[PDB]
């Protein structure tokens, strides 16, 4: 191969894994912050639905 | 002059012309935390695929 050839596909595999190191360190401290606060899309255990509340007039009023 | 109501009718529900407001907090319910946010937008691909160790898709 050229010098050139090398060169520039070193370059561009640089590139590459540069990008991917710096998105891995993101992806912890994303995951760490989400596990701490819980305010993103993920660690998002389960709650009751309150789909499931009757809103209707009980048959006592204190309620 | 009273006439006995006839089977069916003390069981109705009726309607009631009232004077007082509507409780707008009858439960005296505190305001709700705000919800997470949504997912929005297009969905781009993973970039230079899943990014494991090696693995370059
Ligand atoms: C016009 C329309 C049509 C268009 C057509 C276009 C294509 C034309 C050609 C058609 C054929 C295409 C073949 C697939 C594309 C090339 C894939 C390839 O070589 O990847 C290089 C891949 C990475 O090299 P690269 O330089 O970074 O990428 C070059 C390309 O860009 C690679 O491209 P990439 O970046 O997209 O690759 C993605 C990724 C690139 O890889 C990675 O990201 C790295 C991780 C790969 C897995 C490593 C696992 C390590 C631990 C387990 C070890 C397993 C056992 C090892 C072998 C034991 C004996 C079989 O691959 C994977 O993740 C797939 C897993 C590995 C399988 C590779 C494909 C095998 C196809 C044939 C299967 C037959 C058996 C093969 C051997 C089975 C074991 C692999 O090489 C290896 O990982 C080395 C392992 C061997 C690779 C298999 C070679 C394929 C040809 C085998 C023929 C001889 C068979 C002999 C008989 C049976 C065995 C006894």
């Amino acid at each position: 191969d050229a010098p050139e050839k090398n060169y520039e596909r070193t370059m561009a595999i640089l590139q590459i894994e540069s990008e991917k190191a710096e998105l891995r360190l993101k992806e912890l401290e994303v995951r760490r912050l989400m596990r701490a606060k819980g305010d993103g899309p993920w660690f998002q255990y389960p709650t009751i639905d309150k789909a499931l509340i009757d809103h209707s007039p009980k048959a006592t009023p204190d309620n | 002059g009273w006439v006995r109501p006839d089977l069916g009718e003390l069981s109705k529900v009726t309607k009631v012309k009232t004077d007082r407001p509507l409780p707008e907090n009858p439960y005296h319910s505190r305001a709700r935390p705000e919800p997470n946010p949504e997912v929005e937008g297009d969905l781009k691909p993973a970039r230079h695929g899943s990014r494991l160790f090696f693995w370059t898709m």
